[PDB]
This record gives structure tokens, C-alpha cells and sequence, in this order.
């Protein structure tokens, strides 16, 4: 079980770990996250309580290095940083856990939520999508553009989430252009699959990444790669099974953890509706279609 | 985006441009069948593709035989147009392409783009404007080359004969709106009103019946008075 320790909260802030929360208030003896799951991915990330504006957080993986959150009073935001020197770090998190300065991953025994939400994501597939390759750990807040939304603008800040597009050149083969509309199996399965993921783990694992932006930090760009890859998967007459059945689990868990009251925002009406009802899936996510129409009968 | 009344006189300016209808694509009689069953018999089919402009009408005939063990005709009619579409631009010389496509129907705005994909720099565009293209099938020789044609045929015509020598396209246009409508609102009224008089003929070369301009202004308002009388049928007003 490893720990995110942080040097002093000087701002009150909500901290956000994985799909928990806690209010810290300004000067608050808070010294940071002990009990974290090794095995996961885990996202820390914070909301001022003075400007509710930029949500903002740290993917990191605490099996690549030692890190904790010190204020920056400069940028005026909590830093994720990399100690380099184990023992200076062990001996701080030991100091602040005496000193029970630390909140405890609240991870119920029964509970795979978090297991199940991030099933596909990897560290290492992270850095990819979010360039910044002197950390191990990778920031992502509100306002990042990602490269399909930068097309349509500093290349540095954004978010390279494959660009999925149902009428461009990579989707439509030439004389099958009613034929890769109508059926997007050929995009899905051959230049997705097969070209680009190489298999339906890497998929699953940006589709998963796109909804964690999505919900906690209201990422809009990260809400249309959601949905994107969902669709591309519903639109296809020509899915494996296996891929059908992880996609039923994937979605069920990321509507279940979806706060009630985001729906309006973080789900698309036309996409839903299509999938659930007029796809070649319609009838293939069977866990989906029920939690969704059970607890966002509206949107449908 | 949409082509309406707001940008009217973009339609005769010198970006070439073309409207595009489907309407007569995928036509069908309904029928009985022996069991008391309804079956459909498709006939020839045309795509109507008009320079504005110009009066330069790529009349596409679509032969029943495309539509042999195909599924979703109705569905497949978009594509087939896009198809033919982009076939018709990539037969042009590049100066003789067009800049935009307007679509008289919104259901060919993702065919046509997804067939023009490799065309980024033409525009399809959907219109506000109501035009009455599918009553092309009311101009007998249009009608009569698509029904005769055994296999699939492209026809150019000139859909304004030769009115661009004494009038503007957008008189012409104006002219061929109101024609159209009115074959399309009474169509055997419409055309005891071309005909009626015996010595004003059509050409060989032409469609419409050789009227100097003052029988046109006669012909015009006889035409606006069939589409009034037509209305205060309809609607009892």
C-alpha cells in the first residue's frame, strides 16, 4: 500500500483521489493519501475552493517512483513531484503517518469499482496521450484541447487521443463508401484494431482514459473521445464476442459511477439513443441498456 | 452552410456550382400481386444535376438493372446519386468543377460528402429553397430519353435553350422555377398552356417551345395564374 504525501495544503481545496473526495481548508495540518492499491492507476486532483474553475489532477502509478503534492504559490496550483531520494522519502511518510496527517484510501473490501472503471488503462499508455516525458506521472485539467479539437491550438498541452472520424479517408475505403458508412467494421476492426491499438486491451484502456477525464474534470474533448469510441464499436456490424461482452461491463461501471446530476453534460442523447436502440448492437449490452434506462430514463 | 432566399444571387455568380436532386432517382409503380399482395415495379430513374448558371443539365439515367438483388433501394438511390455524382465531377477538367454542390434534399448531405471526400475544397451544401426539380419528368424529351434508355446513359442538356442569349440566368432560373412548379401543381394544365397554340414549336434542339419574349411574359403569367387557381383548390382560400 504506498502513500502520496503532500509538504502543507497553504489553499482550501477539494481534493479528488481516484472517485473519492475530501475538503481541505486553508493551513489544514493535511500531509496527503496513504493506503493507495498498488496494481491501479490513480488520478489525484483538485477543485479551489476560491475558483471551482480548472479542475486539474495527476495520473500516476506509484510502482514507477515516489511522488507527492507540494504547493506551488508561483503557478498558484498542488504540483505532483518525484522524490528521488527513497530514504528522505520513506522517512516523511513514516513522520506523517505517526503523526496521522493522512487521509486513508477509503477502498471498500467488496468494492472493484475503481478496478473496473480503469480495467484497460496503463501508465504507460497515459504518457502517450498526455506528452511530458521528463515525469512519470502525467497532469491533466478542464480546459485541454485535445489534437482532433486543435484540427477543427499549443501542441504541448494537449491531449493525443487517437482522432476517430466517421467521414475522413482512414474511415471510408474507396467503392465501399455506402458499405464503411452504414457498417464502420472495416474502421473498427482493420484500421483501428488491427492498424493503430494492435488489440481491443489498448482500445478499451483510451476509451476508459477519455471517460476518467471526462467525469472528474469535465475534459469536454475527453467527453467526444467517449462517445466516439463507443459509437465506432455500436456502428459495427462485425465485432468479436469478447469485445461486445468488456464493452457491456466497461460502460455499465462508468454510468454507475457517473454523479446523477453530470448526466446532462457527460452523456450525449444522439449517441446513447443510437446505440441502445438503432445500432447493430442495439441488442448486444444488455447490463448498459438496463442501468441506463433505470437511472437516466430522460436521456432516452 | 444552407442555400435560401438571404444568398439567392449567389446561385448566378462565376463560381460553378451545381444543384443536385434525387427525386427521380428510385421510381416505382405499386401494384397487386396474384395473392392479393402490394409489389413495386421500378422504372428508369434519372439524376438531375443542373448548373444554374449555365442551364447545363447532366441528366444521369438510371437504369432499373442497377437496382437487380439490391436491398434498402431507397436508401441505396442516395448512394448510387453520390456515386454518380463524383463520378460526373472527376470526368470533368479541374476548371470545369465544381465549387459547391447544392443537394435539393438534406438525406444527401452524407452521401454526397462521403463520396466527395477526396474533393475537400467543394462545398455540399443543403437549400431552405423549395424547388420543384422533381417535375423534370414533366419536360417530354427528359421524360422520353429516360424511359427509352436500356442501359445506364448520361444526357447533357440545355434546360434554358437558348433564353441566355436575350435574358439573365437569374431570369432563366426564375423562369425554369416557375414552369417547374407549375408542371409539378397541374402538370396537364401546365402543358395545354405551352401547347395550346399551334404555331409556336419546339425546336429539335430545344425543350420548351420557341416564345419571343412578349408570349414568354403571356406564358409566365398564364403559369402564375395555374399555380393561384391550384392553391385556392387546395386549400378552399
Amino acid at each position: 500500500m504506498n502513500t502520496v504525501p503532500f509538504t502543507s495544503a497553504p489553499i482550501e481545496v477539494t481534493i479528488g483521489i481516484d472517485q473519492y473526495s475530501f475538503n481541505v481548508k486553508e493551513n489544514q495540518p493535511f500531509h496527503g493519501i496513504k493506503d493507495i492499491p498498488i496494481g491501479h492507476v490513480h488520478v489525484i486532483h483538485f477543485q479551489h475552493a476560491d475558483n471551482s474553475s480548472m479542475r486539474y489532477g495527476y495520473w500516476f502509478d506509484c510502482r514507477m517512483g515516489n511522488f507527492y503534492i507540494q504547493y506551488d504559490p508561483k503557478d498558484g496550483l498542488y504540483k505532483m513531484m518525484e522524490e528521488r531520494d527513497g530514504a528522505k522519502f520513506e522517512n516523511i511518510v513514516h513522520n506523517f503517518k505517526e503523526r496521522q496527517m493522512m487521509v486513508s484510501y477509503p477502498k471498500i473490501d467488496e468494492d472493484d469499482t475503481w478496478y473496473n472503471l480503469t480495467e484497460f488503462v496503463q501508465m504507460d499508455k497515459i504518457r502517450k496521450i498526455v506528452r511530458k516525458d521528463e515525469n512519470q506521472f502525467s497532469y491533466v485539467d478542464s480546459s485541454m484541447t485535445t489534437v482532433q479539437e486543435n484540427e477543427l491550438s499549443d501542441p504541448a498541452h494537449s491531449l493525443n487521443y487517437t482522432v476517430i472520424n466517421f467521414k475522413s479517408r482512414e474511415a471510408i475505403r474507396p467503392g465501399h463508401e455506402m458499405e464503411d458508412f452504414l457498417d464502420k467494421s472495416y474502421y473498427l476492426n482493420t484500421v483501428m484494431l488491427q492498424g493503430i491499438f494492435k488489440n481491443s486491451s489498448n482500445y478499451f484502456g483510451e476509451l476508459q482514459f477519455a471517460f476518467l477525464n471526462a467525469m472528474f474534470f469535465g475534459n469536454y474533448g475527453s467527453s467526444l473521445q467517449w462517445h466516439a469510441m463507443i459509437e465506432l464499436i455500436c456502428s459495427s456490424a462485425t465485432v468479436p464476442k469478447h469485445m461486445l461482452d468488456k464493452l457491456d461491463e466497461i460502460l455499465y461501471y462508468q454510468i454507475k459511477t457517473l454523479p446523477e446530476q453530470y448526466s446532462d453534460i457527460l452523456l450525449n442523447e444522439r449517441v446513447w439513443n443510437i446505440c441502445l436502440y438503432s445500432s447493430f448492437q442495439k441488442n448486444s449490452l444488455h447490463n448498459t441498456e438496463k442501468i441506463m434506462e433505470n437511472k437516466y430514463p430522460e436521456l432516452l | 452552410g444552407a442555400m435560401n432566399s438571404s444568398n439567392y444571387a449567389e446561385l448566378f455568380n462565376n463560381d460553378i456550382k451545381l444543384f443536385v436532386d434525387d427525386t427521380n432517382v428510385y421510381r416505382v409503380t405499386v401494384h397487386k400481386t396474384f395473392e392479393g399482395n402490394v409489389a413495386t415495379k421500378a422504372i428508369n430513374g434519372c439524376i438531375f444535376t443542373l448548373n444554374p448558371k449555365t442551364g447545363h443539365l447532366f441528366l444521369k439515367i438510371i437504369h432499373t438493372s442497377v437496382w437487380a438483388g439490391q436491398k434498402r433501394l431507397s436508401q441505396l438511390a442516395k448512394w448510387k446519386t453520390a456515386e454518380e455524382v463524383s463520378a460526373l465531377v472527376r470526368s470533368l477538367p479541374k476548371e470545369e468543377q465544381p465549387k459547391q454542390i447544392i443537394v435539393t434534399r438534406k438525406a444527401m448531405l452524407d452521401p454526397l460528402e462521403v463520396h466527395m471526400l477526396d474533393f475537400p475544397n467543394i462545398a455540399i451544401r443543403p437549400t431552405e429553397l423549395r424547388l420543384p426539380f422533381s417535375a423534370a419528368m414533366s419536360i417530354d424529351k427528359l421524360s422520353d430519353v429516360v424511359m427509352k434508355a436500356t442501359e445506364p446513359q448520361m444526357v447533357l442538356f440545355n434546360i434554358y435553350d437558348d433564353w441566355l442569349d436575350r435574358i439573365s440566368s437569374y431570369t432563366a432560373f426564375s423562369r425554369l422555377t416557375l414552369l417547374l412548379r407549375a408542371l409539378k401543381t397541374n402538370e396537364e394544365s401546365a402543358k395545354m398552356i405551352l401547347l395550346s397554340d399551334p404555331t409556336i414549336t419546339i425546336k429539335s434542339y430545344h425543350l420548351w417551345p420557341s416564345f419571343t419574349d412578349e408570349q414568354w411574359i403571356t406564358i409566365e403569367s398564364q403559369m402564375r395564374d395555374l399555380i393561384l387557381t391550384e392553391y385556392g383548390r387546395k386549400y378552399n382560400v
